[PDB]
């Protein structure tokens, strides 16, 4: 019908008008690297790791917020697109503290996985590193703001998903402290899901803290029974007991969110 | 956020009794078949695998992501409430 | 026909005839200069006239954008969509070297607000939202009295200049930033938000503020509009070369004897502006080591290249820099170019909003490594390393500040490369 | 009336009170058109 | 003071008695009317500006009070306060010295000016006098880079400013007398020091170059 035609690194595909570049990539199976966009959580466009070069481009387009139109060959594996990813990632990783052994995100961290696939293999940093003072917003989720990369995924999650305005990014320049500025607490009924949207170990579950590592956690599929919603969840079991509970992908029942009581 | 796991089919079993070893607190298990999962590209071969050795058999349909109608101008609206409160 | 000897701007040729505030800067002197006259007629003629006059005017982007405003003002000129159209004047002027609009806001605001209303007719807007800089408090009250004398006279407001037009003009005094200098972060400053550059598309044109169409323009670009639309755009376009059509309030500062924001004929070699109008520089042409051509973002130019080039957009572009806001800064041999942009790049780190990672992380990383460059704590391959990250944050940022930071250091790398090598040589030698 | 060359006529910038910008701000409300309505008075409403 | 987390101190606490004088409600209602209804969050900027011009700072109580009077969540108030420069969340010493330090100014040796009020006033950068008169901060360009190194004192700046000009500016300042703002030298607004070059002949009359009907 009105589905505009467009290419993706060669092969052409029709697509609904108004669709962004990211949402055009996975139609053929391209998961372009992203760090500040969630498919069901607004559009930020600040991580800049979605940067992919279009054909005949003079500049790399941000695939998150660029609507695509007729005849735009998505140059996924292009040298400049990989160059843009390489440069932008090292900037993210530049001020990231060396906490991977002590950080629970280790083994299931998007920052780690990205650096294996789309990343360098050494450092050109020769300076100090930013040190963000920690915060405290509840006993259910830990706060380590030095590991944060300001994807702002939390503040959108609080604003729309949780319906509570208590998260923000105070400061300026390198001093983007994401938190609450004033001392406050975050126990929204979906505040537990703030852990999963975080791509790094900046937000982690205090009850699960320092209890297991992702590779050993055998996963099982079950249901939530705390509530009549009957949310689909995945139970982690290792060495014969349960450590943490994760929401499953079920657009009808729970989407990818679960209540704090369930988590 | 990566999805290079939601693309195949597996052959997982039902978990059985897992008791702690008296000495060293192990997870001694008498289920020989517990730690075994196969990988199947599509599904009917996975089921075609299933009956040929005649195991108790059931499936689950692939939870395909519904198309999210994304936008960026919605965060800056004039009447609609999709105006984002922070950026 | 082609007056290749560009220069020697006449008083009538200066569209701001009171940018110095010498005579009556208030409304009582505005109409004496030529303001608030024949405006009734040009508004009633229809939007196409101002679009037509600005086409032959060729007034390009004077806020550093470098884009023909005739196209941009007509870019969103569409029939009414229900959502009211608005106007915004970029009165930030936070660049280390931007002062002309500060003089304009303080002394020539009536032609500025008239430019909003004559422009508002062109783009079919019903209100202006000029973003006066917060540090500009004294000159903020200067255009509120200009706001005052114009509203009750029917020049602006309901029946704007007596043409059945409801265009208004609101003022938002800032609270201190440069990021709000760029229009995409400017809009959020009005839209009850911390200064964050908005991603385009959606553009400011179709939807600028509170979800409605809006237009963003540099202070002079709207301010010159009534003057070019009254006497003639072709007369304004006579000044300067091709696509360099017009004049510019050159902002002379730095190691210059008599710094002065002079509205002077544009596309003129810098030798003329420093000597004729600024009374020479500190120590003469021999003394000056390099000159910031037109803005802090624009890479500085040394005597080796700036011996002949004309200060025009096209010649500046091929000079691996930009004319921008004509913020010319002179500096001599005595000052060190590294310590010069050291304070400049430090100011950039002190401004970045931190939205996109390249600007948030790279600029601070630039500050640390360049701080070593001041003493010289880097090996020769670090300049290439500094060049590499300079290309990394160039263009990859949401806004143009990130590349606006790349250009000054990039120009310093390409020009004073041996100076960096010898400065580093002294660093290791004295600290052996 | 005669053209001057060494006279500054912007003495008001010196003599501006602390609320001067606010003093004009409170009182230009007279020349105000009906502000556009969003179908509601807040985007949380 | 370089602390983007708020410490609940007994003086600056949510219990601090902040309010507005009768004139302010006319001022802040003048803020809200300037913008279309439906999106009145624009007023969070000038309302917070109003508190700057009343309290001399922004206590956490002021930001919290701004929240409900703006019908906005309290954090959006904090975000506006924390970003922009002179939205000071910390007490300031009467007169705020904003010495312009960026490259065009320092090129004409702002350090001489910075050294001038450093040694004479006797307090370091960002500090306050023991009895609350002066506070010096090394600010960047405010928009008057053409002149000599600038000092923005509270709301009135001082341009074409020399280190010897700065000590006499603060000579009368500590006595309570405010000097004339603007370019301190013979330069009035923007003319060259060695005599004005432009603006010689009288400006043209009202309306020139008529294009027929125009
Ligand atoms: C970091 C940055 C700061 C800017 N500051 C200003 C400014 O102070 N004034 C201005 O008019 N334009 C400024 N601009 C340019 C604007 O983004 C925009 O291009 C300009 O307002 C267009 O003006 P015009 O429509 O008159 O050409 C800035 C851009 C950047 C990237
Ligand atoms: S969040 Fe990721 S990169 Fe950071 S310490 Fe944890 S595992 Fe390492
Ligand atoms: S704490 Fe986590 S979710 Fe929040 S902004 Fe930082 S990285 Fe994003
Ligand atoms: S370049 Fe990026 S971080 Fe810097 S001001 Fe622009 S949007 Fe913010
Ligand atoms: S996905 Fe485009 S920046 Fe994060
Ligand atoms: S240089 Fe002093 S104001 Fe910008
Ligand atoms: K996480």
């Amino acid at each position: 019908s009105n589905l505009i035609e467009v290419f993706v690194d060669g092969q052409s595909v029709m697509v609904e008008p108004g669709t962004t570049v990211l949402q055009a990539c996975e139609k053929v199976g391209m998961q372009i690297p992203r760090f500040c966009y969630h498919e069901r959580l607004s559009v930020a466009g600040n991580c800049r790791m979605c940067l992919v070069e279009i054909e005949k481009a003079p500049k790399v387009v941000a695939a998150c917020a660029m609507p695509v139109m007729k005849g735009w060959n998505i140059l996924t594996n292009s040298e400049k697109s990989k160059k843009a990813r390489e440069g932008v990632m090292e900037f993210l990783l530049a001020n990231h503290p060396l906490d991977c052994p002590i950080c629970d995100q280790g083994g299931e961290c998007d920052l780690q996985d990205q650096s294996m696939m789309f990343g360098s293999d050494r450092s050109r940093f020769l300076e100090g590193k930013r040190a963000v003072e920690d915060k405290n917003i509840g006993p259910l989720v830990k706060t380590i703001m030095t590991r944060c990369i300001q994807c702002t995924r939390c503040i959108r999650f609080a604003s729309e998903i949780a319906g509570v305005d208590d998260l923000g990014t105070t400061g300026r320049g390198n001093d983007m402290q994401v938190g609450t500025y004033i001392e406050k607490m975050f126990m929204s009924e979906l505040s537990g899901n703030i852990i999963d949207i975080c791509p790094v170990g900046a937000l982690t579950s205090k009850p699960y803290a320092f209890t297991a590592r992702p590779w050993e956690t055998r996963k099982t599929e079950s249901i939530d029974v705390m509530d009549a919603v009957g949310s689909n969840i995945v139970v982690s079991t290792r060495t014969g007991e349960v450590m943490r509970i994760l929401p499953r992908m079920h657009e009808d029942i729970n989407e990818e969110w679960i209540s704090d009581k369930t988590r | 956020s990566g999805v290079n796991n939601t693309k195949k089919w597996k052959m997982e079993f039902d978990t059985r009794e897992r008791w702690e070893n008296p000495l060293m607190g192990w997870s001694s298990t008498a289920d020989p078949l517990s730690n075994l999962v196969l990988t199947f590209s599509t599904k009917e071969d996975a089921v075609a695998f299933a009956e040929k050795n005649g195991w108790s058999f059931d499936v689950e349909e692939r939870k395909v992501p519904k198309p999210k109608s994304k936008s960026y101008g919605a965060n800056f609206s004039w009447n609609k409430r999709t105006r984002v409160s922070t950026k | 026909p082609k007056k290749t000897s560009f220069g020697s701007l006449k008083d009538e040729d200066r569209i701001f005839t009171n940018l110095y505030g010498r005579h009556d800067w208030r409304l009582k002197g505005a109409q004496s200069r030529g303001d608030w006259y024949k405006t009734k007629e040009i508004l009633l003629k229809g939007p196409d006239w101002i679009l037509g006059e600005v086409k032959t005017s060729g007034l390009r982007g004077r806020g550093g954008a470098g884009f023909p405003t005739g196209l941009k003002w007509s870019f969103m000129n569409k029939p009414s969509d229900g959502r009211p159209k608005y106007l915004v004047v970029n009165a930030d002027e936070g660049e280390p070297g931007t002062c002309k609009d500060r003089e304009i806001i303080r002394h020539d605001p009536h032609k500025l607000v008239e430019g909003c209303l004559v422009g508002g007719r062109a783009m079919g807007a019903r209100a202006a939202y000029i973003y006066i800089r917060g540090e500009f408090y004294n000159e903020a009250s200067n255009l509120q009295v200009a706001i005052r004398e114009a509203y009750e006279a029917g020049l602006i407001g309901k029946n704007a200049c007596g043409s059945g037009y409801d265009f208004d003009v609101f003022v938002v005094r800032g609270a201190g930033a440069y990021i709000c200098g760029e229009e995409t972060a400017l809009i959020e400053s009005i839209e009850g938000k911390q200064g964050k550059p908005r991603l385009k598309p959606p553009f400011p044109a179709d939807v600028g503020v509170f979800g409605c169409p809006t237009t963003v323009a540099n202070v002079e670009t709207v301010a010159v509009s009534p003057t070019i639309c009254r006497r003639g755009g072709a007369w304004f376009a006579s000044f300067g070369r091709e696509r360099n059509s017009g004049t510019k309030l050159f902002n002379i500062s730095g190691h210059v004897n008599h710094p002065c924001t002079v509205e002077e004929e544009m596309s003129v070699p810098l030798k003329e502006l420093i000597e004729k109008h600024a009374g020479g520089v500190i120590g003469g042409w021999d003394n000056l080591l390099a000159v910031i051509p037109g803005g802090s973002s624009t890479p500085l130019i040394p005597k080796s290249v700036c011996e002949t080039v004309l200060m025009d957009f096209d010649a500046l572009v091929q000079a691996q820099t930009g004319l921008g806001t004509a913020a010319v800064i002179v500096m001599d041999r005595s000052t060190d170019i590294v310590k010069a942009i050291a304070r400049l790049i430090e100011f950039y780190k002190h401004e970045s909003c931190g939205q996109c990672t390249p600007c948030r992380e790279g600029v601070d990383w630039m500050n640390k490594v360049m701080a070593r460059f001041v003493k010289g704590d880097a090996r020769p391959a670090e300049i290439d390393s500094l060049w590499e990250i300079s290309k990394q944050i160039e263009g990859h940022t949401i806004c143009a500040l990130g590349d606006g930071a790349a250009w000054p250091v990039q120009g310093l790398i390409r020009h004073f490369r041996p100076e960096l090598e010898e400065r580093m040589q002294q660093f290791a030698l004295q600290h052996q | 009336e005669p053209f001057d060359n060494s006279t500054y006529r912007n003495l008001q910038h010196h003599e501006y009170s602390t609320y001067t910008f606010l003093d004009l701000n409170v009182e230009l409300s007279k020349f105000r058109m009906p502000q556009p309505s969003s179908g509601r008075q807040s985007p949380r409403h | 003071g370089a602390l983007f987390v708020h410490r609940d101190t007994p003086e600056n606490n949510p219990d601090t008695p902040f309010d507005f004088t009768p004139e302010n409600y006319k001022r802040i209602e003048a803020i809200v009317k300037n913008y279309p209804e439906g999106h009145k969050a624009a007023a969070v900027l000038p309302v917070l500006d109003l508190a700057q011009r009343q309290n001399g700072w922004l206590p956490i109580s002021a930001m919290n009070k701004v929240a409900e009077i703006l019908q906005v969540p309290p954090m959006r108030v904090y975000e506006v306060a924390t970003f922009y420069t002179m939205y000071n969340r910390k007490p300031v010493g009467k007169y705020h010295i904003q010495v312009c330090t960026t490259t065009p100014c320092m090129l004409r040796n702002s350090d001489s000016i910075l050294e001038a009020i450093q040694k004479k006033l006797g307090i370091k950068v960002g500090e306050t006098t023991p009895d609350k008169l002066f506070t010096l901060i090394e600010v960047e360009c405010l928009g008057a880079c053409v002149n000599a190194p600038m000092v923005q004192i509270n709301d009135n700046y001082y341009e074409d400013l020399t280190p010897k000009d700065i000590e006499e500016i603060i000579d009368e300042l500590k006595a309570g007398k405010i000097p004339k703002p603007g370019p301190r030298s013979g330069r009035f607004s923007c003319e060259p020091a060695g005599g004005l070059t432009s603006l010689t002949e009288p400006p043209k009359g009202p309306g020139f170059g008529v294009q027929a009907g125009l």
